[PDB]
């Protein structure tokens, strides 16, 4: 682990730019809903991005029998995609819904934080979305991403 | 036949002989099923004046025709036999998934008759079925009991077992499945201890079969509809299980506190269902087919459990004067292991702590402080009293013979020698009929008068007023004995009426079954158990309450001031009864209800 | 289902059932008799004449009959070490070995009876007791392809025509079923030779192994091209389809 | 691929409805040993229901060589019990067994979605069990984990 | 059938003591070859064994005309030793390669559950091969990955 | 006939001549089977003074009774010669599933002797014999000719086959069986491949005839209970494989580090065989009717092999200071694939590390770093040591020759020329005694003296004693002889002693076996492996260890301060073999023993 991506909720605008940027450069092209990030507006103007945060007791990993979840150098959650076997376990097992299915492609997929160079970091106004290094904020950031669990 | 099984499991422990027999459908149709025809073969079968713990006295497991099924809530079974804590017939009620699969093997009921040379357990596998040794888990609790059996049966089998305390024979003690789920009342597990059964191993792959699907398919949507809609079974169960009851009975000023001596607790609050959610609560659960998942998963002094429901906590707490919840989540896991009754270990706590009030038990002799509000007492004296050792020996007799022994039987908070549950009668006049007409002692589930007098759900009633409660407790005992005959949840009632139920019940069993055929059933089953009290030996002198609750007023709260006015209900209870003014069944009643033979049996 | 009958072997009480064989009611008893031509899965013929038992009856003596088709209805006492059935199975067997000489069995069943080959009566020992197991395991698999050509001491089991047989597959059952080894069955590499016609065998792609012919093959009408792998390549092929997560 | 069973383990009640739902839609009766979803119960009341996921790959699919196992236009492997010889293959084949066999019938049985209208969802007090399109497959989980930050 | 042979390949270690047992119980030697069921190890030690699964529509029964194949009460393909003439059509019909023939004793050869006591189950320390009730034939495996999700 | 086959297979190389032989019963026994057997028929026919290359060397691929029968963790053979690496007589022992293909194609032995002009393998499929032409798969490593073969002679057959470092003649070259397996140490392989024997193709068909089929049954019962009830064969074993020890060894500070230099290695945790579990294990394998699966299935580095076992981690690990588990890995899959010793390989790599820290090697001549804990030298080193290029040139003669040819032996960690294991004698007595007097060098399994010292399976022995060490010795050489010849794992001694064993074997074999016979049988194949490497020129005066371990006490570490006492373990350890003080066997021992011919012919 050198770098994480950290969330602040006070600071989302609901632009969605960070959807779009994700799915740019994963799919080619602006598809919001194959993003790895997802914004959710809530009332009173709370909006919540949303994306793994590679939490170190990873269900995914744990559940998945092909062995396409691995955990990489930077502690990040990686999926093969060539051994998936199309099983949407991985998809039950994160208790924050940050697994996703792609369905044309048929394959998990989970923010692998674009290989240290996160696009929707670099395409947000408000900085919501950052990717500073692991420090004692950063850690307490991803406990109250993961820790919390509930 | 739907809905039924129609197939009953004999099983003589005393020659190990094993039988099937085919089912009384005639007694069905009369008695609906479960709690209603196993008391209707225990009075075929078993002389009402036979010791508890003799070899003749039968222990019965009877399932309802719904029981297994999708009908909401439809997981419950009765364990019926004659309780040796009360001297009546014993109808105990445990839901879980014992029944549901006891009815997937292919029985309605179980019938335990004799008693077992040596420690054995039954086991079976639908249509397997064998008596095995049961040396090696004899002595543990329901939790070992339960793995180890799993272990050398099936995984996916379901126990009925009782602990340490159903073998030692405690008057309280019970029948337990799940390993949280408990028959508890009046000592079936004692029954069950006395004839060497250390547990029920059943499996099954069956199925139950309805007579018409979709029929009941709309029936149980709209019944989940209102379910899903009610406050109470779609909100408040859900949210804080049986528990959300202690701010809504103590704000009432009918939650008994220190044996009865007040009906306010100030440290009820710490004791609520909403404080154990915000701390203790890991999770919920839910019975077989039960939308409201009362149950509670807690962990308290680093152990998980089964959450202590209202009775629990209140007899833990507010009987005993202690607001340690973590202390009354331990006590009630204790109490889930040993197989014993929260509610009467509770109160013989308490009923203990105020005869050293009086300076007459020497709390040398118990090995601890029996001060009001001591958390350690009550999880030591549920351990001594689960194992019958020291001052516990007493504590295993029970409330009503602990006083007797001391020379103080009124400071026993007990009708017919069960402990009064958590619902003070000053406060509640129909809680208090009830107390005292019901058909097993001191309960209150037989009729639940709470739910109009403070929860308001069928209709608001004043606390106070005693016009219509005889009324409306005849018509909440009738309707409660049909719940319970047909094996639903009797918190259904919050959310459902006779009508709902019967709704559901008549696609499922294949004929005609109205609320009013219901009632008239629940009728018939509450006086065939009078009956076979009355020939049991208990006097109709036996419905009163103690003392205290008919002189002593309330001291404080917002009841202050208030008695029980039982002697201007019991005569009208019994003229709506169609009883005599000496509470004995008319020979016309009994010929309305179709009981003339039994009376004929009996006698009476 | 019919009442079972009580009868007595050698001593030995038994209820058997109705419609049972001598030969049965021996075999579950314990009993062993001598048997040349019978065989559990064909149609019984009653060839060999070898399987001859006592039967007495109430009232009447007792008389020999073949164990290997006799039924038991009625109450009759069987008898199997008696002095005229010894003589009747060692005329049997001296006829028996005097045609076929070489043959293991008939002189394992001589040697056991105490029969030995005598040199005048040996007319043409050609390893044939003509029980006719070939035929009726022909007859039972499917191609009638063999069959009995003559009768009297000239009888013999040919191929149709006394040539290289047309309707004949190659499973090789005829020799299997033969007390005598009469019947020879010879594969080398490629080919089978039985009633000289030449089969060709088949090889699994992967493993060179043959067990069956082609024209069995296509007999049995089994288009599943993994036929034609032996049972333990086809067994292995099937097994590497079962994709094991070790995860 | 148009809608897909989603598992919410974390919402489990352990009332077992669904698999009465699921037997009384293909037997006709109440009977959870046959029922193609199954919760079980473990320790600190952690409910869990196991149903078939329809894996792309499917490894039931590679053992069967009768064809009686076939994906479906809506992307469900499918059972065609007149093409079943009984070897019980597909069950070994499993890796999660989601496949088993009925025995009174003599054909293998797995989830089919029940054609679009899963009677376990209906049936299900808490959600766990949802019936969702696949487009937005772990929308809901992510919504509801994000709404905890709102 | 009352109990199936249930194989787990991914418990399997390819000891093969499966092999010997079978071959000991049934040819009275440690003959692996003439064993009824074989494990078959694969790269990266993916071990999976393979025996008669008692196929309810038996192609091999299908295919017998001595009538050697037959279903018994316990819904087990049973073979008659006295009735196989040798034909080894049972051998060609089998998908699976589960049938095999014994040519020294002249016989067709497949599982038989061993009348109700199975030796590899018996001598397998892995249970990968397990002998469960029919209708429980997948609740173990499902159980545990079940149990996947609830540590969670 | 009962357990043996009967038959010997002799396979004349020089004159394409290959012939049956029955096996000499008496001989068997004398001689169990296996290395004892081997070892026997080495002794009668090879000349001890023969080069280990030249063809009047034979190499003896001998099985034990019980190979090949469900006798637990029986699938166990040896290879015998005369080892071109130490110059005694060469043991070794493989299992996977060759040996009991071996006996299924009926035979108990098969001997080699002369030298192929040109590259051959041998096929086998049960009697029929021949060979082949092997110039295809000559230079391929074991993989690739494994399956090469099997493509061209049998999908089901095994092969016993060398690879390219046995073909480069390197001293410590193997033979792989099943691509995993590896009879592997002083040599073995190279004695093969100056034969040109490529490989040896077996594929077996017929089966192991046993006695009592039914008490085998209740013994092999017995024995599965016992092992699967044990710590380490039931638990240990199958989950962390023999990579468990690291953490215990270590722990105990007996683990050596930086050639023997230090007995504590603080990268212990990152290789140990918890470790590898969580990390790289893919599943565990076992060897043919292994109860236990010690054989890991690992993933390093993209690549899927057979995991590194307990002394390649050490010689790859604390031996060089590498803490890379992934690298480790590697190195043990390039020995697998080149057929090499993973622990002479990593003691010379070691050794060659200690000389560059002297200077005397240049880091330019060896082609990369020689510093210690460079992860990148160890796999770089090893390929080149399986080619001999370059820098493998001096590494292909192990590290006694390589420290020998820049002046410095005493750096070389190795008794009778062959390296020592990952035990330092300086912290276990019994282990130093154990190099010391093992019959082909510094080998450990010869007598397992960690054992007791260590995992305290017979009995927990204090490691600084050395007063009962010499008697424990002795018994844990003779009863390891007699295992070996019999065709177990030698890990069955940690779970069952000789009664086990014998209870097994008797109904194998068809005779009354006792321990007692065959501790004197294994004492009896000890003497005879000790006249054989006295008539060879291995001086009684080379039963010692290198100065280091003598002279310089442990620096640091649990065992810190800690020497090798053999100067007072040896005298006692002669005293009680029965031999002399100048360490040659008596005539009365072997008149005891039944060696007298042996001694004799050998005039010693
Ligand atoms: S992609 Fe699918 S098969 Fe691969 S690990 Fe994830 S859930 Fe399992
Ligand atoms: S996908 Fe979910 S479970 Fe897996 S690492 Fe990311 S947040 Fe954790
Ligand atoms: S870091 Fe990359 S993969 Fe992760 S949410 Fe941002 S754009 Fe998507
Ligand atoms: S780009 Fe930044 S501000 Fe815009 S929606 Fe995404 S997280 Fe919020
Ligand atoms: S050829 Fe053989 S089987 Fe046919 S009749 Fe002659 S002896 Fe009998
Ligand atoms: S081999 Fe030919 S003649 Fe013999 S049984 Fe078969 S089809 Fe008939
Ligand atoms: S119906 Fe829903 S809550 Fe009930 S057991 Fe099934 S998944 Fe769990
Ligand atoms: S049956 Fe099993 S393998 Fe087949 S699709 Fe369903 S979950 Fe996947
Ligand atoms: S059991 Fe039926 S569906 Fe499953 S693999 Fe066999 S034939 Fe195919
Ligand atoms: S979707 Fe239908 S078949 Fe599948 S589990 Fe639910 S009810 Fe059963
Ligand atoms: S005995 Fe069990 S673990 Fe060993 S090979 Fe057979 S199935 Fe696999
Ligand atoms: S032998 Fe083959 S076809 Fe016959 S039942 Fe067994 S697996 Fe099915
Ligand atoms: S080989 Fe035997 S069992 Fe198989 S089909 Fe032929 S006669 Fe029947
Ligand atoms: S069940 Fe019996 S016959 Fe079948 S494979 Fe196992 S040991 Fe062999
Ligand atoms: S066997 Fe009966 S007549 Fe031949
Ligand atoms: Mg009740
Ligand atoms: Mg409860
Ligand atoms: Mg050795
Ligand atoms: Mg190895
Ligand atoms: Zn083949």
């Amino acid at each position: 682990m050198e770098k994480v991506l950290v969330i602040s909720p006070e600071k989302c605008v609901g632009c969605g730019s960070c959807e779009l940027a994700c799915s740019l450069e994963k799919e080619g092209e602006c598809r919001p809903s194959l993003a790895r990030v997802t914004v959710y507006r809530f009332e009173a103007g709370a909006n919540v991005p949303m994306t793994c945060q590679q939490c170190d007791d990873a269900p995914c990993i744990s559940v998945c029998k092909a062995g396409a979840l691995a955990r990489d150098e930077k502690n990040v959650v990686q999926v093969d995609s060539s051994k998936c076997i199309g099983c949407r376990m991985c998809v039950m097992a994160c208790p924050f819904g940050n697994m996703s299915y792609h369905w044309e492609q048929s394959t998990a997929i989970k923010c692998d934080q674009c290989n240290g160079s996160p696009y929707c970091v670099e395409f947000c106004p408000t900085k919501a979305l950052d990717y500073v290094p692991a420090d004692a904020i950063s850690l307490q950031k991803k406990k109250e991403f993961s820790a919390r669990f509930a | 036949m739907f809905g039924y099984m129609g197939k009953v499991l004999r099983v003589n422990l005393s020659t190990k002989n094993i039988t099937l027999e085919p089912l009384r459908m005639d007694w069905a149709k009369d008695f609906l099923g479960a709690r209603g025809l196993g008391s209707r073969y225990l009075v075929e079968e078993v002389d009402p004046n036979v010791d508890p713990f003799s070899p003749d006295n039968k222990l019965i497991f009877a399932t309802g025709p719904v029981t297994g099924t999708l009908a909401t809530s439809a997981g419950r079974f009765n364990v019926v036999t004659k309780g040796p804590l009360t001297g009546t017939i014993a109808a105990s009620n445990s839901g879980g998934y014992f029944g549901p699969e006891l009815k997937y093997a292919g029985y309605d009921m179980i019938i335990f008759e004799g008693k077992s040379a040596n420690p054995v357990y039954l086991w079976i596998y639908n249509d397997h079925v064998e008596l095995r040794d049961a040396s090696h888990v004899w002595g543990k609790d329901s939790y070992e009991t339960t793995d180890a059996l799993l272990s050398e049966t099936d995984p996916e089998a379901k126990v009925a077992c009782i602990g340490p305390a159903g073998e030692r024979l405690v008057l309280f003690a019970c029948v337990m499945n799940d390993k949280h789920r408990a028959a508890g009342r009046t000592g079936v597990g004692a029954v069950m201890g006395s004839k060497n059964l250390k547990a029920v191993v059943v499996r099954g792959t069956g199925g139950i079969k309805l007579a018409d699907k979709e029929a009941f398919l709309e029936a149980l949507r709209k019944a989940r509809k209102k379910i899903a809609e009610h406050p109470v079974t779609g909100g408040g169960l859900p949210a804080y299980g049986t528990n959300v009851l202690v701010n809504v009975i103590n704000a009432a000023g009918a939650l008994p506190t220190r044996n009865f001596k007040e009906a306010w607790f100030e440290g009820a609050d710490k004791i609520s269902g909403e404080t154990m959610a915000e701390t203790i609560l890991l999770k919920n659960k839910a019975c077989a087919s039960c939308a409201s998942a009362c149950g509670r998963v807690t962990k308290a002094m680093g152990e998980i459990g089964e959450g202590p429901e209202y009775e629990a906590v209140w007899a833990y707490g507010a009987q005993c004067g202690v607001d340690n919840l973590e202390a009354i989540c331990k006590a009630n896991f204790i109490c889930n292991k040993l197989g014993m009754d929260p509610i009467t270990m509770g109160s013989t706590i308490g009923c203990a702590m105020e005869l050293a009030e009086l300076g007459l038990i020497d709390e040398k002799k118990a090995g601890v402080s029996l001060h009001w509000g001591n958390a350690e007492a009550i999880v030591k004296l549920t351990e001594d009293t689960g194992y019958r050792r020291g001052f516990g020996e007493e504590l295993a007799l029970g409330s009503y013979r602990l006083g007797e022994k001391y020379g103080h039987p009124e400071l026993s908070m007990s009708a017919k020698k069960q402990e009064m549950p958590a619902y003070d009668p000053r406060a509640l006049q129909g809680m208090g009929l009830e107390y005292a007409t019901s058909n097993r002692g001191g309960c209150h589930v037989r009729g639940y008068l709470t739910s109009p007098e403070v929860l308001g759900i069928p209709e608001k009633l004043d606390p106070t007023d005693i016009a219509s409660k005889p009324q409306w407790t005849k018509t909440f005992q009738d309707l409660t004995a049909a719940v319970d005959s047909l094996g639903f949840c009797l918190f259904l009632t919050f959310a459902l009426d006779a009508g709902d139920l019967a709704a559901q019940v008549a696609p499922i069993i294949g004929r005609e079954v109205t609320a009013e055929e219901l009632l008239l059933a629940g009728e018939r089953i509450w006086n065939l158990e009078r009956l076979f009290n009355l020939k049991a030996g208990i006097s109709p002198k036996e419905d009163t309450l103690p003392p205290r609750l008919l002189n002593e007023p309330i001291p404080a709260g917002p009841s202050k001031g208030r008695v029980n006015k039982l002697h201007e209900m019991l005569p009208k209870y019994y003229e709506l009864r169609g009883w005599g003014k000496n509470g004995i069944p008319t020979k016309e009643r009994l010929e309305s209800l179709g009981l003339l033979d039994i009376a004929a049996k009996y006698s009476l | 289902m019919r009442d079972p009958i009580d009868i007595v072997i050698d001593g030995v009480s038994l209820s058997v059932p109705m419609e049972t064989t001598v030969l049965e009611a021996a075999q579950m008893a314990g009993v062993e008799i001598p048997t040349l031509c019978h065989h559990p899965a064909l149609p019984p013929d009653g060839n060999c004449r070898l399987c001859m038992v006592e039967i007495l009856r109430p009232g009447r003596r007792g008389e020999l009959a073949i164990s290997c088709m006799y039924p038991i209805r009625a109450q009759i006492e069987v008898n199997t070490k008696s002095d005229e059935v010894i003589r009747a199975r060692k005329f049997v067997l001296k006829l028996l070995l005097n045609r076929a000489p070489k043959s293991a069995r008939l002189n394992a069943l001589a040697n056991e009876y105490g029969v030995s080959v005598e040199s005048r009566f040996s007319f043409d020992p050609d390893e044939c007791v003509r029980c006719d197991r070939c035929v009726r395991a022909c007859e039972t698999l499917g191609p009638s392809a063999i069959g009995p050509a003559w009768r009297g001491f000239n009888k013999r089991i040919v191929p149709p025509f006394m040539e290289p047989p047309r309707q004949c597959i190659g499973c090789g059952a005829c020799a299997d079923v033969c007390p005598t080894g009469y019947i020879e069955c010879v594969d080398e590499g490629d080919e089978r030779t039985i009633w000289d016609r030449k089969f060709t065998l088949i090889r699994c792609p992967i493993c060179g192994q043959t067990y069956t012919t082609e024209e069995a093959l296509k007999f049995t009408g089994i288009e599943d091209p993994d036929a034609r792998l032996c049972p333990t390549c086809r067994k292995r092929e099937y097994a590497s389809k079962f994709r094991i997560f070790v995860h």
